[PDB]
Formats: C-alpha cells, structure tokens, sequence
RNA sequence: GGCCGGGCGCGGUGGCGCGCGCCUGUAGUCCCAGCUACUCGGGAGGCUC
RNA sequence: GACACUAAGUUCGGCAUCAAUAUGGUGACCUCCCGGGAGCGGGGGACCACCAGGUUGCCUAAGGAGGGGUGAACCGGCCCAGGUCGGAAACGGAGCAGGUCAAAACUCCCGUGCUGAUCAGUAGUGUC
RNA sequence: AGGCUGGAGGAUCGCUUGAGUCCAGGA
RNA sequence: CCUGUGCAACAUAGCGAGACCCCGUCUCUUU
RNA sequence: GUUCUGGGCUGUAGUGCGCUAUGC
RNA sequence: AAUAGCCACUGCACUCCAG
RNA sequence: CGAUCGGGUGUC
RNA sequence: AUCGCGCCUGUG
C-alpha cells in the first residue's frame, strides 16, 4: 500500500509525456531513486528502496537511471504519518528541493 | 556441419545470460 | 627571170646583127665574180654574178654565142 | 537416468587411469566387474556376455595394453559398446501425408498415457493428431483418453462397447475428414496379460484399419520381462516400433540395453516422466555418454 | 698574139694562174671575116687570141669547156 | 561474404532441425553419447534471443558486408537495436563480437 | 713620114722611158733596160702614104 | 500581289507564385487539479506547428486552402510482431524491425504571372 | 696624110623617163 | 598639199653636143 | 596653239509637216 | 500620237584616207 | 523632260 | 514597287 515514486517524476531533463510529475522550476537534475530515499527517510517518513524496478517510460537501462522509491502515508488507521505529507505531491516535491542540497551533490 | 553450427548456437546461448 | 630573161635579150642582139655585136666575158678570182656582157656598141647589156652556181649557164651561153657565130 | 549401472561402470573404468599402462590381467577384472554390473541392471545375460567380450577385443585391437592411460581406451569403447547396445543411430517414425499408428501394451504399461504424450509431441511439430480409445469392453478406460486429450487440446474418438473394426474405421475416417486430422493414434485394450482373443480382435483392427506403425508401449522398470512381452506382442499382433517408458525410475537400464537383441524392433520414444510433456525422442548417442557421464 | 688552136689553151690556163691571187681574167668572143669567130684573152699585160673555125669547134669547144669550168672554180 | 542477415538466416535452419531431433539421434557415426543430456531446449532459447535483436536491425545493417562495422562507425546504432529489442548494449555488442567470430571461421570454411 | 690602143687612180725620176691597181677597145705588138739636162733610151716585126 | 501592325495559334525552354482570420482536426510542449499500490483512470487552463474545406483583407504583374513523391537506422505522425518495462493476473506503457499517412520536414508535376525561342502563317487593319 | 659617114670595148656638160627615192619642217 | 641642199668604194635610164680607137668610100695630075 | 574641204551608220544626240507601209 | 525603213546636216568620242 | 489621258483588262 | 505596276487603243 505504500505509494510509489520513480525519478521520472523528479526529472527536470524529462518532459511531461516521458514522466515528469512536477514543475520544471521544481524539477531536478538527474535524481537517483536512491537519493529520493535518502531524502525521505530522513524526516521521519517510512520508506524503502525497490532498487531494480524500471520505470515502463524509460527507454535507458543504466543505473542511474532505474530503481524506484516507496513510501508509507497514511497509517493502516487511516491517520497520515506525518500531517506535513498529505498527497503524492508533496512528497515528490519535497523531495526535489532538499535533493540538490545532499552533499554528495554540493561536492 | 552439425558439429559446429550446433556447438556455436550452444555456446552462444549459456554465455549471453539474457 | 633575171638569167633567163637576160639570154633572151642577147640572143635578141646577136641575130639583129650578129656582125656589129660582140660578148665579153670578165673573171675576177680575188673578189670572186663572174660578169658576162653583150654590147653592140649601141647597147650596154651586162650580168655580173658571184654565186658559184651560175657558172655553168653562163659558160654554155658561151659555147652556144659562138656556135651561132661558126655554123 | 540410469546412475545405479552408471556408478557401477564408473568405479571400473576409473579404476585404470592412475595406474599408467595395465595388464591384461587388470583388463580381465575390469571386465568381469562390468559384466557383472550389466547382468545386476538386468541386462540379458547374452547381451551382457556379448558386451564384455566386444569391448575385450576392440580394446586390445585399440593397443590398450600399450598405453599410458587405458582407463580412456576402455571408456571410449565401453561408450561404443552402450550406444551400439542401445540401438546406434537414433530412430523416429516417418510420417507421411496421413498417418494412422496403434499403441499396444500390457496395462500399466504407460501406454495410454503414452498416446497423449504422442499427440501432444506431434501437436507442437505441426500436425493434428486425433486420438482413439480403442478399448471396447472397458468404459473406464476410453475415459481416461478422453481426459488425457481434453488435457493436451487433441480430439478423441471413442469406440462404442463391442464395436466392429469396420465400424471403428469408418467414424475415424470420417472424423478426420471432417477435423483434418493427419495424424491418427489409436490407443488399444490393455489388460493385465496377454489375452489370445484381445490379440485376435487386435489382429483384425490391425487388418482393417492398416496402421502405418504399431508402436508397443514397454514399463522399462519391468526389466526383461517387458522383452518376453514385446515378442509375445510381435508374434501375435506385430510391432514395428517401441516406446519406453517411466525410464525415470528405471535404475537398472537392462531392457533398454537389450531390446535391440532381443526384440529387433527400433526404440523410437522415452518415457521421463506421468505428465504428458514426458517424451522425448530415443537418443542411444546421449544415453551411452550420459551412463559415463561423456 | 695570134696563136694556134692548141697554143691558144695553154696560154689561157696560165692567165688564169697568173690572176689566181688579183687582177681579172678578160675574154671577148666574135664573128669573124677578114665561117669563124675570133676568140680574145687578156690579163691587162699579156694578150693573146685565136681564130676558131666550123671545123675544129667540136674538138675545141671539148677542152675549152673544161678549161672554163676548172679555173673558174672560186666563185660563192 | 557472410552478413548478419546470413547468420540470421543459419539460425533459422539450425532451430528447425532441432526437434527432427529424434531421427538424428537414430543415426551411426556421431560417436558416442550423442545429443544426451540434454541442453538443446535451452540452446535454442539462445538463438531466437540473438534472433530477436537482428530483428531491431534494419536492411543496411543486415546485409552490410561487415555488420559488425556498421555499429563501429554509428554507435548510435547499437543504442537503438538494444532499446527496440529490450537488451542491453552489452548485450548488442556480444551478439556483434559472435557474429564476427562466426563470419571468420565461414570463410575459413 | 705617120699608126699598131684609150681611160681613172696611186707610185717612181729634175724629167723621159717606167712600176702597181681598177676600167675598156681594134682585122691589126713583141723584146730589152735604157737616156744623162733632154717634152729627145735601144732592137725586131706588121700596116699604111 | 509583296510587305507591315493588333488580335492570335504550335512547340521546346527560363524566371517566379501573398497576408491576415473563424470553426473543426492532428501533433508537440507547458501549467493546474481529482482518483489510484504500480503501468495509470479522470478533468481545466496556455502556447506553437501543421491539415480540412470556409471568409477576407483593399493585397501583388500573379498568388488556387490542386495532385503526386519521399519520409530519412534513430532523429515526422499513426498501427506496432517479437522482445522490454509495470503488473500475481487482467491488462497497460515506452518502443526497434515491418507496415502505414488529410495533417514535422523536404521535394516534384498542375494550374496561374511575366518570359526568350520556335513553327504557323489563318483573323482583321494599314501601306506600295 | 686629108675629108665624109657609122659604132659603141668604165659618161664632161645640158634636158626629161604619167610628179623617182615620202628623210625633215609647216606648234 | 607645199618647200629643201644628195643620189658612194659604176651599179641610170634615154636623147643631143660629140674627148684613143675601129670599119667603108674618094683624092694625092685639079686655073 | 581643242572645229579648211570631201568621203567612209563606227557609235550616240538633235532637226527636217519630209516620204512610204501597217499581216491586200 | 504608235512602230519600222530611207536619207541629209550639225556636235562629241574622235578615227582613217586624199587635196 | 517623248505629246494628249482618258478608257478597258489583270486590279497586287 | 517594271514602288511613272504591266498591256492595248485612238489622234491616216
């Protein structure tokens, strides 16, 4: 039941037809799945790493290029597990402002 | 003929995992 | 013509009188020429040549002159 | 497949290589060892006898004694001696532009289960076979064809309890004019022994329906008793082709190592397995080598 | 001079040969009577003459004639 | 001269003799142990893969005298083939470093 | 005692005889060199008063 | 008869052929939402290109919404085997090869404007 | 020796053979 | 048409007067 | 120094009511 | 006022012969 | 510098 | 052009 998240959604290189999900202004360089996990993990979301699932619009088979991301919402109560994440939106968004500040990317 | 042609279309098959 | 004709007139002297006429006969070896004349003292008929042909003629009209004057 | 021969056979020709060069006397032992393993896979005795002395003689004819790894020499004549054995050259029935063949067979012979695997095999080389249960005292039995087939996707005609063979021969003729079908497999009574009227009644189909093959099904885990059965099935009825099955629980190997022998008739299919994608063409070449692992 | 028939020609021979290198060689014929005809040469010096008759002109006339026709051998 | 589409093609034969199969194991002079065992289902499954990225070449590629040159002066090319038939480009370029061995020994054949 | 040829040109000599060239006669000329102040040499034939 | 001039006929060549609009499409791209565990299902705005037949500018000497072609390895659009990806599945997606095309692009031939040359020598008029 | 007549064996003078020689002149 | 001076190293032609010479006749006794 | 007279259709021009004839 | 023939005179090219 | 000039035909 | 286009006529 977790909600999935792929970096297509994440991509300001992609165009709206290849999976981006938010606005360019918003968008990212080339966000990993494995850095959207590392971002969401750490503020209290739970979540986990599909490392080998490829998203069906993405013709490359790199590395950099695949995996996927869940994470947990709501609670199987029904209460979300962190008031400041309603929506799938707000997650990937959040995720696409603190990725360009992880170190491994200021470098 | 046989040999060969089958060797190769056997050898080919084990080592391109895919 | 002139050989011929001038016989004539000779022989024209001789017969009208073969006694008072006479024909001399002049030969010049050096210059080389033959005259043959008939006079009558009264008629001063002269032919000169230097042609070596006409030697024959002229002597036979000699020959002849005289026969006439013999016969 | 058969690992208990081959484990045997194993022991004595591995018993050669570290020696460097051997003796006829060492050669004489390993033949006896064979020959004993080959008469405890239940292989006729004549055969067995037959088998040994081959290999003696092509082994010293290949200057055995004269070299410096023998347990090979042995190996590759012991390898000629189970391919040859098991039948030489590989052997399949030829189909032409309409077939029509009959399994024969004691019960439990696995030979109705044998016709589905036929059709099936057959089904996917792009033919359309069309299955009979030729059973005509046995209701139970025709159904469990019916079963089989409505399991592979192959039609199958059902004879009526008493039914004649000409009657018999003019539904399947018609049924496969009407469905297409080239290839005709007729599945005929199994009993538990042979039964002279059942051999009579299957004489007379054999006569009227003029099957291009008829291929007797053996229980290869019978041994040798399935040999006396197939001549028993050959003088009375004929055979022209074989078909060994449950050869995955045949540990011994002997009636596959004697049916060339002692039936004289060619094994066209192996039995590997109660499903009905268990067949497989008979490879005498991949036996011999797989018995010693070449 | 009055010569003989004879004499007559040989003097006329030489009066041609004493004229063969100038002078000229005359020589007049005539009826003649106190039948003949008299017959004069002359070289200017010398003179000489003859009185042919009926009775000799066949035989004179044969030697004269040649005598003519020899000497006077020079002209073109 | 031997192309990709003639590898292609070889393939194709070689495949449709497989099941056949029985007969040719009913045949003397194959030595022994022949065709036993057992790996001629899996090896075919091979073939038909090799034959399903030869199905994303196109005409130039495939009869080009040298397909493996082809790729080596276009590897634009070899990006494409493997998208269309769900390979990698490793994948792509091990079929084209066979074909290159295969094609050698045909003409030291 | 007269005559035996005449004409023109050149040459000779104090002069005469005379020499050369050309022209031209009668029935009717030959020979010789001489003469020594000279319009003047010598011999032999023929014709005629 | 012989020449001229206007109208004009034949043929092979050359040069050249707008703009701005509504309605409906196709495509591309962006931007907002709802639903959903994925592949997605659903709905609102914006921009650009092109197409179908339809106007008008007050537009040029002409300028028709004509008819083909090609479509490129990929790099136009569709349909997409296989394989690939998401899915337990049903299915769905990206999509090469292959096929295809009112609607990427690029190109011909039409027509239509001037325009050399050619051939005809008719139609009229005029001259001597 | 003289006189007369005739001639015609290299013409001195005069005259003329039906306008002799047609070279020069009459710009 | 008229006028004009010459007609060779014979080579006008004719006539007349008539520059050796040749033939015939007469005389040699007679204002 | 451009035409004295006569004759010769050689050719051209002018004048002469000039005269004769017009496929009997 | 048409055509042909006849001749004569003058001029030019400008000719030839005779006085 | 040959008269009249007109008429008819072929009427460019 | 014979662009006075050509031909005939009559002025006894």
């Amino acid at each position: 039941r977790f909600i999935c998240i792929y970096p297509a959604y994440l991509n300001n290189k992609k165009t709206i037809a290849e999976g981006r999900r938010i606005p360019i202004s918003k968008a990212v360089e080339n966000p990993t799945a494995t850095e959207i996990q590392d971002v969401c993990s750490a503020v209290g979301l739970n979540v986990f790493l599909e490392k080998n699932k490829m998203y069906s619009r993405e013709w490359n088979r790199d590395v950099q290029y695949r995996g996927r991301v869940r994470v947990q919402l709501k609670q199987e109560d029904g209460s979300l597990c962190l008031v400041q994440f309603p929506s799938r939106k707000s997650v990937m968004l959040y995720a696409a402002e603190m990725i360009p500040k992880l170190k491994t990317r200021t470098q | 003929l046989g040999f060969p042609i089958n060797f190769l279309t056997l050898y080919v098959t084990v080592q391109h995992k895919k | 013509q002139t050989w011929e004709e001038f016989s004539r007139a000779a022989e024209k002297l001789y017969l009208a009188d073969p006694m008072k006429a006479r024909v001399v006969l002049k030969y010049r070896h050096s210059d080389g020429n033959l005259c043959v004349k008939v006079t009558d003292d009264l008629v001063c008929l002269v032919y000169k040549t230097d042609q070596a042909q006409d030697v024959k003629k002229i002597e036979k009209f000699h020959s002849q002159l005289m026969r006439l004057m013999v016969a | 497949m058969f690992q208990q021969l081959s484990a045997r056979l194993q022991e004595a020709i591995g018993r050669l290589r570290g020696r460097g060069r051997i003796t006829e006397e060492d050669l004489k032992a390993t033949l006896r060892e064979i020959r004993r393993a080959l008469m405890d896979a239940d292989v006729n005795l004549e055969v067995a006898r037959d088998f040994v002395e081959r290999v003696r003689e092509e082994a010293l004819g290949k200057q055995v004694l004269e070299s410096l790894t023998p347990a090979e020499v042995i190996l590759a004549t012991v390898y000629e001696a189970l391919k040859e054995a098991l039948g030489g050259e590989a052997r399949l029935p030829v189909l032409k532009d309409r077939n029509l063949w009959f399994l024969v067979g004691l019960q439990g012979s696995g030979k109705t289960t044998t016709a589905a695997k036929l059709a099936l095999y057959y089904k996917g080389k792009g033919r359309r076979p069309l299955l009979v249960a030729a059973d005509t005292q046995r209701p139970a039995a025709r159904e469990q064809l019916r079963l089989l087939g409505e399991k592979v996707g192959v039609p199958v005609l059902e004879v009526m309890d008493g039914e004649s063979p000409e009657s018999i021969r003019r539904r399947v003729e018609e049924k496969a004019r009407l469905e297409a079908r080239d290839l005709i497999l007729v599945d005929t009574a199994g009993r538990l022994q042979i039964d002279e009227p059942l051999m009579g009644e299957l004489a007379r189909l054999k006569e009227v329906l003029g099957p291009d093959e008829v291929l007797l099904v053996l229980d290869a885990m019978t041994g040798q008793e399935a040999l006396s059965v197939a001549r028993a099935f050959d003088e009375k009825v004929g055979v022209t082709g074989l078909v060994l099955t449950k050869l995955d629980g045949d540990a011994r190997g002997g009636a596959a190592l004697s049916a060339r022998h002692v039936t004289g008739k060619p094994i066209y299919f192996a039995g590997v397995s109660e499903k009905p994608e268990g067949l497989e063409p008979f490879y005498p070449e991949r036996l011999a080598g797989r018995i010693l692992g070449m | 001079v009055l010569l003989e028939s004879e004499q007559f020609l040989t003097e006329l021979t030489r009066l041609f040969q004493k004229c063969r290198t100038s002078g000229s060689v005359y020589i007049t014929l005539k009826k003649y009577d106190g039948n003949k005809c008299l017959l004069r040469a002359t070289d200017g010096k010398k003179k000489i003459s003859t009185v042919v008759s009926s009775k000799e002109v066949n035989k004179f006339q044969m030697a004269y004639s040649n005598l003519l026709r020899a000497n006077m051998d020079g002209l073109k | 001269q031997f192309t990709l589409r003639d590898m292609y093609e070889q393939f194709q034969n070689i495949m449709k003799m497989g099941p056949f199969s029985q007969i040719l194991g009913m045949i003397p002079g194959f030595g022994t142990d022949f065709m036993s065992k057992g790996n001629e289902q899996e090896s075919m499954a091979r073939l038909k893969k090799l034959m399903t990225i030869m199905d994303s070449m196109n005409d130039q590629e495939l009869d080009s005298t040298d397909g493996a040159k082809v790729f080596s002066k276009q590897p634009g090319r070899i990006q494409r083939v493997a998208r269309g038939s769900g390979v990698s480009t490793r994948d792509v370029q091990e079929l084209l470093t066979q074909y290159t061995k295969f094609a050698q020994m045909v003409k030291k054949m």
